């Protein structure tokens, strides 16, 4: 009930070709993309979703859409093949953000990290200061083979929202055997 | 290999009105727009265009948005009331050209292989 | 009951049951999408055929300049006209049938002719053979 | 299938760290620090004695690949079929590798050149011309790998021992030379490449010297300690003198395949003193 | 073949928990996310070319 728009940003490297996270880590990641949009078009629907990528290339495949078939029909041929780029990723997805077409929505972005980060901190810092100035609640989603808990995305999580922020969830998986259940066990309803 | 292009004089003429249509907020001093066209043989020819909403920033100069949404509807409307009409390119006005080009003409190069852009110069006339 | 053979071999049976069952319906689902695919495509034709504004059938009678001709309708009156840009106007020999516009009026395409069997009293070959014997006594 | 690696443990030196952190990775079901560092660890400079002791795992690795980038599963079988040196089954046994990943992958381009490879080594001349052609009839459509420019200017650089290649082989050994761009390779191999590209052009027909890939640095930036004399000769093309000195200083130094196109040097420089001379 | 079933007859888990395994993947997925999004191909075209 609540108006928001949700921006899902996928990982399409190379490193979600491997088999820790049972099937495929694309088959993983496309099921907890199966999950979000059908979270946010039942639980409201009037918003809207679109995808954008980050590895290699930052793609607008889908715009920001009511509809989810048609982004469902884009996660076919993905093609893990890119190299992992994170600095304009972001702010190719606050950018998309700025052109809702209904201005009376929030601003949400989602993002799946299936592969280690090479970034700077102080430059995701001044992003995070950035997005306090924007008003943007970013849930950072981990996935994959991952350098677990890092001090800049978890200080990108404290500096997106500080002195009693939201609490924008920095999700956590455990490698092995699981579902997008730790995904909507608090984050997808409190995030 | 493309002979030339063929100026039909509405499609500039096209591009000087929506120049101004952001005008009066523009800041961003670049136009963005779709380049219908006819191929006709080696030569090209051009016969109308539209725009689409463009965003671009100098910081990390990389960071910018062709609308796909946009692009596909819009153009299916003009191929609706004229089947004749197809894309052949795109445009952008500010006749120093930026960075941000190869971006864009690799990108649309999957809806016309052989895809070319036209510079228009809106100010300079002379 | 853990694992006394049978459980494990129970389990293998209705594991790849289920993953034929389910498929077989994806096989079913994509042949549908790829026929209608083929409908779409003669919608799509039809869409580009709906332009065919026409062209006047008539003959050339004479040339009267390197781009001015005098041309003749089939039931109509005669016209001055001219060509498109580059239709090889030596080719438009006096006594040709060519194609005009409706409104322009001007030559589209020449194209050649059979009509009236007057023309097969005068005018067709006849390269068949007898082998001489056939006829006989002379 | 982990005891085969225990047993073929030895000869990777500093076993314990790397070989059971090798038993570590795939037990992850991983397959990129694993491709990466079997990769790393084929490049380890040994003798690499245990490619029977590899290209077994090499082929299970294969056999539940499903996976992994082929562009790099045929970056190190042409390791593997470089330690085979027998020419009879690796012939085969590349064309098996080649028809089990048969997908629109552009990792084959570079199986045909390492067809060829094998085959600019035995017959050589009647399907070599063949596997040359193929290659840039498929060397379309995406040129930004550089790598299918890297090995069939290389299978064309093979070529160049034929009788009727000496300005095609210069017009190639320029698009190697601009493909691929970087240092990235010892001056140990690259003023050999200088060296035999400078009588490439001088026993060319229609080539003279064609200057400024002279101001290209790969010739005089490391060969300006020896064998100056080339250079030395090559700006006297360009000079559009006949200076008799430094032109048989030339054929004092470079006795094989010089002193037998001595009389064409003579027709050159007399052909292109008139091209300057007139400038 | 004999031993792709006979194997399946003296393992007991590594034959049938990764079947186990293989199939609940499969089946959250290629049940799924591939007949809803044919799902999502049909319906479109039905508000197409009609």
């Amino acid at each position: 009930m609540v108006l928001e728009s949700t921006m899902v940003c996928v990982d399409n490297s190379e490193y979600m070709r491997n088999g820790d996270f049972l099937p495929t880590r694309l088959q993983a990641q496309q099921d907890a993309v199966n999950i979000v949009c059908h979270s946010k078009t039942r639980s409201n629907p009037e918003n809207n979703v679109g995808l954008i990528t980050l590895a290699n290339d930052c793609e607008v495949l889908t715009t920001l859409t009511p509809d989810t078939g048609r982004i469902l029909s884009k996660l076919h041929t993905v093609q893990p093949k890119g190299k992992i780029t994170f600095c304009t990723g972001i702010r190719v997805a606050h950018l998309a953000l700025k052109h809702r077409q209904g201005k009376n929505h929030k601003m949400r972005i989602i993002a799946f990290v299936g592969s280690p980060v090479e970034d700077n901190e102080k430059d995701l810092v001044k992003l995070a200061k950035r997005l306090k100035k924007e008003k943007v609640n970013v849930d950072i989603i981990n996935f994959g083979e991952e350098e677990v808990n890092t001090e800049k995305l978890t200080a990108f999580v404290n500096t997106l929202n500080g002195k009693d922020g939201t609490g924008s969830h920095l999700v956590t998986v455990p490698p092995g055997p699981s579902l997008a259940d730790a995904l909507i066990s608090s984050p997808i309803l409190a995030g | 290999a493309v002979q030339k292009v063929v100026v039909h004089p509405l499609v500039l003429l096209s591009v000087v009105d929506h120049f101004n249509r952001i005008g009066k907020v523009g800041n961003q001093k670049r136009v963005v727009g779709v380049l219908l066209g006819s191929w006709q043989k080696k030569v090209l020819d051009v016969s109308n265009s539209f725009a689409v909403p463009f965003d671009e920033d100098d910081k990390d100069d990389s960071v910018w948005f062709l609308d796909h949404d946009y692009l596909e509807n819009m153009y299916g409307m003009f191929k609706k009331v004229n089947a004749r009409e197809r894309i052949v390119g795109w445009y952008h006005t500010g006749p120093k050209l930026h960075k941000n080009d190869i971006a864009i003409n690799e990108l649309m190069k999957r809806y016309c292989p052989n895809s070319v852009l036209v510079i228009i110069d809106v100010k300079p006339k002379d | 009951m853990a694992d006394p053979r049978d459980k494990a071999l129970q389990d293998y049976r209705k594991k790849l049951l289920e993953h034929k069952e389910i498929d077989g319906r994806l096989k079913e689902l994509r042949e549908q999408l790829k026929e209608l695919t083929k409908q779409y495509e003669k919608s799509e034709n039809d869409l580009k055929a709906l332009q065919s504004v026409g062209q006047i059938v008539g003959e050339v009678l004479k040339q009267l300049t390197e781009e001015k001709f005098i041309v003749k309708a089939t039931n109509g009156p005669r016209y001055v006209v001219g060509c498109r840009r580059q239709l090889d106007k030596s080719k438009l020999k006096p006594g040709t049938r060519v194609a005009l516009d409706m409104t322009t009026l001007t030559i589209m395409r020449y194209l050649p002719r059979e009509v009236d069997p007057l023309v097969y009293n005068m005018s067709h070959e006849d390269p068949g053979n007898v082998s001489y014997s056939e006829i006989g006594g002379l | 299938v982990p005891g085969f690696l225990q047993q073929s443990q030895n000869s990777g030196p500093g076993q314990p760290a790397v070989w059971h952190r090798l038993e570590e990775l795939y037990t992850k079901k991983l397959w990129h620090q694993l491709t990466l560092q079997v990769l790393d660890f084929v490049q380890d400079p040994c003798f690499a004695q245990g490619d029977g002791l590899i290209k077994l795992y090499e082929n299970f690795i294969s056999e539940f690949e499903h996976r992994v980038n082929p562009l790099s599963l045929v970056e190190i079988i042409l390791h593997v079929v470089r330690q085979m040196t027998d020419p009879n089954v690796a012939l085969t046994f590349l064309e098996k590798t080649r028809e089990k990943v048969k997908s629109s992958d552009e990792a084959v381009i570079l199986c045909k050149t390492a067809i060829g490879a094998l085959k600019l080594n035995i017959g050589d001349l009647q399907v070599t011309k063949e596997t040359i052609e193929d290659v840039e009839e498929m060397l379309n459509n995406l040129p930004g790998v550089t790598s299918v420019h890297s090995r069939f200017y290389d299978l064309s650089s093979k070529y160049y021992q034929t009788i009727g290649n000496h300005a095609s082989y210069y017009k190639d050994a320029l698009r190697f030379l601009g493909c691929v761009d970087i240092k990235d390779l010892p001056v140990s191999e690259q003023q050999e490449r200088a060296f035999t590209l400078g009588l490439a052009g001088l026993l060319g027909e229609g080539v003279f010297n064609f200057g400024e890939l002279l101001m290209h640095p790969v010739l005089e930036s490391l060969r300006n300690t020896d064998r100056q004399w080339l250079i030395d000769t090559l700006y006297a093309f360009n000079s559009g003198n006949v200076e008799r000195f430094q032109t048989l200083k030339t054929a004092w130094g470079q006795q094989p395949d010089l002193a037998a196109n001595e009389a064409q040097l003579l027709r050159k420089i007399q052909l292109l003193c008139l091209m300057e001379m007139t400038f | 073949e004999q031993d792709g079933i006979g194997e399946e007859v003296l393992k007991m888990s590594t034959e049938e928990i990764i079947q186990r395994t293989r199939l609940l993947d499969s089946e959250i997925k290629i049940m799924k996310s591939e007949v809803l999004r044919v799902t999502h191909e049909l319906q479109a075209m039905k508000d197409k070319i009609k």
